[PDB]
């Protein structure tokens, strides 16, 4: 029969349709395992890439946000500073209001003949007795030179009594006359051998009396810091 | 000269040489599953492997079985089969006082 | 007869291996796509870095908190300013 079986025609086909299946059954679960692990290799691998350059990038971004927090820091400082530097020029500032509204009042007194005759004869005077010469130069402003010329024998008289150990010859007004911006009133007396002078002036004594009152007077509204 | 007078050159069935008997028509190359054993049966016992080889294994293809050769003693059929249960088979067969003749082909 | 078996059987490795393929290519594109995404995450999160820190810096009346020390110091000031004005201007025209 060229036919060698022990089985029903059916049955070899049912046996042969067995092993087939068999066949692709393994096939499908092959494949099946193939794309499991092509997954699990997908996360892993996929994890792996990112990380190796996170890594990267964190440690820049670490650094880059390590000097911002600073620079925050270094800005509050600066405020800090500044406000109080601007406590401190405040202070400074309002010491020197007084002064200057102290000049301005004496250049008040200096356009006031009424009254500034009198502090000008008393200047002049003060000054020939710490130079106690009997010839003295006298320097003043261009303005003043007429008031003064008018009350010499005053000059001579009120000092021939002050100092009886010294008398007084003759007084010379200087022809260089004072600066306009320097000087609001007062003189300036020299001796003949112009070694020694004597700054008489508003403005001069205001700066030597600011030399050691300023302190004093910044000492006393407030207190040393 | 079609009528040759030839010889005794090998023994039996059983143990000779299959060089000059078989033919690559006999076995199923190139195959991840599928593979040829030969055996050889006793005459006496050759009914008894018709009906009985392809369950001396599993995945045995069957109706594969042909008769190769045949002697005064024995009868050689070859069997197709998964590579997997060649074993199992072949010691079955040997249990059955069947002689599976060992063949590697490539 | 055998090979109207054994060619089933064949036909039968035959669409195996292609299932198997398919399975092969399934992977391959996914070994791809794993670079693909990679890439994708990263820049993403690149992007979202830059983004905290532009939010950080973008985001993170000083001088309210003094002028109430500013207005003490005008007060003590102007308090005994005539005074001391005073005394300075009856310094210089009287020695």
């Amino acid at each position: 029969s060229s036919a060698i079986t022990a089985l029903t025609p059916n049955q070899v086909n049912d046996e042969l349709n067995k092993m087939q299946a068999f066949i692709r059954k393994e096939a499908e679960e092959k494949a099946k395992e193939i794309q499991l692990k092509a997954d699990q290799e997908y996360e892993i691998e996929k994890t792996n890439i990112v990380r190796n350059e996170t890594n990267n990038i964190d440690g820049n971004f670490k650094s880059k946000l390590k000097k911002a927090m600073l620079s925050q820091q270094i800005t509050k400082s600066t405020i800090a500073n500044k406000m109080r530097l601007k406590v401190l020029s405040a202070r400074e500032q309002s010491l020197d209001g007084i002064f200057e509204e102290t000049k301005e009042k004496l250049s008040g007194i200096a356009n006031n003949r009424d009254e500034y005759k009198p502090i000008l004869q008393s200047l002049i005077v003060e000054a020939l007795l710490k130079l106690l010469e009997p010839k003295a130069i006298v320097k003043a402003l261009e303005r003043d030179v007429d008031l003064i010329e008018s009350m010499k024998d005053d000059i001579m008289r009120e000092y021939g009594e002050k100092a009886q150990r010294a008398p007084l010859e003759e007084i010379v007004i200087s022809n260089d006359y004072l600066n306009k911006d320097l000087v609001s009133g007062g003189v300036v007396v020299s001796n003949a051998s112009d070694k020694i002078e004597i700054n008489n002036t508003l403005e001069e004594r205001l700066k030597l009396l600011s030399e050691e009152a300023l302190p004093a007077i910044r000492l006393e509204l407030y207190g040393p810091s | 000269n079609l009528a040759a007078a030839e010889r005794k050159k090998t023994g039996d069935l059983s143990v000779r040489s299959l060089h000059d008997i078989v033919k690559p028509e006999d076995f199923v190359l190139n195959s991840e599953h599928l593979t040829t054993v030969l055996v050889a049966v006793p005459k006496s016992l050759k009914s008894d492997f018709e009906k009985s080889y392809e369950t001396l294994s599993k995945n045995v293809v069957p109706a594969s079985a042909s008769v190769i050769a045949e002697d005064a003693e024995y009868v050689l059929f070859n069997v197709h089969l998964f590579k997997k249960n060649v074993q199992e088979f072949t010691t079955a067969a040997r249990e059955k006082k069947f002689i599976p003749r060992e063949f590697n082909y490539s | 007869s055998q090979k109207n078996g054994i060619a089933t059987l064949l036909q039968a490795e035959k669409e195996a291996h292609e299932i198997v393929s398919k399975a092969r290519k399934y992977r391959q594109d996914k070994l791809k796509q794993a670079k693909t995404d990679a890439a994708k995450e990263i820049d993403s999160y690149k992007i979202q870095k830059d983004k905290e820190l532009k939010e950080f810096e973008q985001k993170n009346k000083a001088e309210a908190g003094v002028q109430g020390e500013l207005a003490e110091i005008k007060k003590i000031a102007e308090k005994k300013k005539d005074d001391v004005v005073k005394i300075l201007i009856e310094t210089v025209i009287k020695p």
